[PDB]
């Protein structure tokens, strides 16, 4: 696997694709 | 944090493996 | 605003839009 | 929970918001 | 809801989410 | 090019993607 | 309309610029 | 408009629901 | 990380984040 | 091929490395 | 068909919607 | 390339029909 650049929505598309059906919080700082 | 860290910088898929449920 | 199918990556996308900075958590086993 | 809320049955951006933190 | 910062396609999703089946006008400066 | 099935948010970035700066419609209910 | 031409049926990408302004 | 508005700026999904049909 | 079903756009967004720089092929008919 | 892999039937990430060049 | 600025993932979408079934090959430099 | 000339630069469907299979 490679290294990743990912901001806004496209982080989420790889929360998604990484975690699967385990599920994922995403949490940025406020 | 990850999501910071994955835009100004680069993050690896295992790192984001870690914030799986 | 309405009521539509949102599935998987298109979930998390819905949930990124609406929450944003506050974040969210993804969990379908729940 | 959320898949059988809005994927299986149907749901609005309001109650997309219960998922938020 | 939370403010939106969109661009690209990105800007297209989100209209899509928020309108649903009513459709949408994608409308852009020239 | 192709022909394919394109739906839902695939339809409009498709849409997106076509048309561009000239913008478009989507409507599904016509 | 476009979804009973893309999506129950399939269509190209110049029939997609059917609609565009 | 809200294309630039959005981009160069912020906007909310309850400007963005004025665009809807 | 999981298995799930990866389908047409998905399934290429999840081969650019895997391959990324390295580069992919997508070749259905194969 | 890749859609009998991973669409049909489900593939993991590392099955998915496969298809890189 | 208008003129395309598209970056990461948003250029194999693209890639994707023209190429259909006869799949693509992504190359980027290394 | 492709890839490069799409991100700092435009390019057209048409240019990226070369890259289809
Ligand atoms: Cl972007
Ligand atoms: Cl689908
Ligand atoms: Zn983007
Ligand atoms: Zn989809």
């Amino acid at each position: 696997f490679v290294n990743q650049h990912l901001c806004g929505s496209h982080l989420v598309e790889a929360l998604y694709l990484v975690c699967g059906e385990r599920g994922f919080f995403y949490t940025p700082k406020t | 944090g990850i999501v910071e860290q994955c835009c100004t910088s680069i993050c690896s898929l295992y790192q984001l493996e870690n914030y799986c449920n």
